């Protein structure tokens, strides 16, 4: 029932600016202090900033003091983080949390903020055509190669979300080129091939890339 | 300001305990210590707050204590689920976090990896490129060695392999991609992906024909 | 500091807390809680005010002074030995890390 939804993250140039929002539901937001906690990829937790119940007093980590400004809109049940003069060190997943008197009971599924002099790159999607080479029984494995994209994330769905069972979207590889690449596979009945159509729906929001690849068996 | 052990490991059913060492101004003269659990692609979970206070929905088997400057989270009777990253926090003067502790539940049965090798698509080759996709899944322990081979000869160049990522079911999944030219792909009789796990190699082969 | 505030079981405890508003009418949010002042807000809150009036209240714990004039002293009525301990009075002076944290020792006998 308690929900926190972070929005506003993406790719910013070093020195740039970005505004994060957090929509609160399921509780009396008006009566709890709130904060932002960040996590650099594959690293630990670091508290960023907090705001008093009233909104009148704000508290910040030395790393962000002067550059970031936390604010709340009790009428819109929203928490904001204005990040200015950004640096690569600020690249992290920014979680919005219900801070009580220093502890975070409720957290949202964070927003990724990527600070790089690099520019976004949409992926090239290729069909990974079926063969039951590695599958026991009357199942065949087919998929999608989502090649060279930046930054994370990419979202793969199958048959517009209608196909859910047997899907495995693999974690992306970070190639030497600085670009990510991932694969999504689905294990389907071998008998259905030839009638049942399989399409992967790749979405890279950072570059406005929407791709729908029909993966068919080759000759 | 807060130091935790990098890893603690125990067998299922064991009582296990994570320490959190701070100063007399952090953990010492204050009852303001929290503990968070974090599984793979999830946000942290408040396990204990105010040293010992346990939120609703946190199992009885998680207990919090403090002696002097060393707060301790004790997981009584370990379960496979309990395999996560654990961070302690002090919130007396500022919000500080420990380095985290990887709790490893030892008893767990070995699962050999399942390999699926895909050759380059006709689509990719028409775009003058080639990628061999080796997908490794459901293996425990979470450690593999991927070795690519063109016919019999080994291939070092073009290989990009992920670190094994802990799936939902405590098992692991990895992927290796071999970047080739269409010329290199068509020039060899076959290409092999060899995954070695707990001293046992699983090989999958693809051929340009 | 050796500073204590005393009460016998049954009496009302009187813990003092004060601020001076920057201008007449400009109240600063204040909170009271059982236990020393943490990073922010109050540990185990019993009372809270904003820039207007009292937003969170609990029975036995009252601001019976002129809180509108900066007298945010607390009154804990009918005390038990359980009430003994440190109490936080946080004067939330507006702005970036400006808060006045007051730890007050209550001793019940």
């Amino acid at each position: 029932e308690v929900q926190l939804v972070e929005s506003g993250g993406g790719l910013v140039q070093p020195g740039g600016s970005l505004r994060l929002s957090c929509a609160a539901s399921g509780f009396t937001f008006s009566s709890y202090a709130m904060s932002w906690v960040r996590q650099a990829p594959g690293k630990g937790l670091e508290w960023v900033s907090a705001i008093s119940v009233s909104g009148g007093s704000t508290y910040y980590a030395d790393s962000v003091k002067g550059r970031f400004t936390i604010s709340r809109d009790n009428s819109k049940n929203t928490l904001y983080l204005q990040m200015n003069s950004l640096r690569a060190e600020d690249t992290a997943v920014y979680y919005c949390a219900k801070a009580n008197w220093g502890f975070f009971d409720y957290w949202g599924q964070g927003t990724l903020v990527t600070v790089s002099s690099a520019s976004t790159k949409g992926p090239s999607v290729f069909p990974l055509a079926p063969s039951s080479k590695s599958t026991s029984g009357g199942t065949a494995a087919l998929g999608c190669l989502v090649k060279d994209y930046f930054p994370e994330p990419v979202t793969v769905s199958w048959n517009s979300g209608a196909l859910t069972s047997g899907v495995h979207t693999f974690p992306a590889v970070l190639q030497s080129s600085g670009l990510y690449s991932l694969s999504s596979v689905v294990t389907v009945p071998s008998s259905s091939l030839g009638t049942q159509t399989y399409i992967c729906n790749v979405n890279h929001k950072p570059s406005n890339t929407k791709v729908d690849k029909k993966v068919e068996p080759k000759s | 300001a807060l130091t935790q052990p990098r890893s603690v490991s125990g067998s299922p059913g064991q009582s296990v305990t994570i320490s959190c060492t701070g100063t007399s101004s952090d953990v010492g003269g204050y009852n303001y210590v929290s503990w968070y659990q974090q599984h793979p692609g999830k946000a942290p979970k408040l396990m204990i707050y105010d040293v010992s206070k346990r939120p609703s929905g946190v199992p009885d088997r998680f207990s919090g204590s403090k002696s002097g400057n060393t707060a301790s989270l004790t997981i009584s009777g370990l379960q496979a689920e309990d395999e996560a990253d654990y961070y302690c926090s002090s919130y007396a003067d500022s919000v500080v976090f420990g380095g985290g502790t990887k709790v490893t539940v030892l008893g767990q049965p070995k699962a050999a990896p399942s390999v699926t090798l895909f050759p380059p698509s006709s689509e990719e080759l028409q775009a003058n490129k080639a990628t061999l996709v080796c997908l490794i899944s459901d293996f425990y322990p979470g450690a593999v060695t991927v070795a690519w081979k063109a016919d019999s000869s080994p291939v070092k160049a073009g290989v990009e392999t992920t670190t094994p990522s802990k799936q939902s079911n405590n098992k692991y999944a990895a992927s290796s991609y071999l970047s080739l030219t269409p010329e290199q792909w068509k020039s060899h009789k076959s290409y092999s992906c060899q995954v070695t796990h707990e001293g046992s190699t699983v090989e999958k082969t693809v051929a340009p024909t | 500091s050796e500073v204590e505030y005393r009460a016998e079981v049954g009496q009302n405890a009187y813990l003092p807390c004060f601020y001076t508003p920057a201008a007449p009418g400009n109240l600063v949010p204040v909170c009271w809680g059982k236990g020393a002042c943490p990073v922010f807000e109050c540990g185990n809150v019993v009372l809270r005010t904003d820039e207007r009036d009292v937003n969170y209240w609990t029975s036995r714990y009252w601001l019976n002074g002129d809180f509108r004039k900066g007298d945010v002293s607390l009154t804990i009525e009918n005390v038990t030995l359980a009430d003994s301990g440190i109490y936080c009075c946080r004067i939330q002076i507006p702005g970036i890390m400006n808060d006045e944290k007051f730890n007050l020792k209550l001793v019940i006998k």
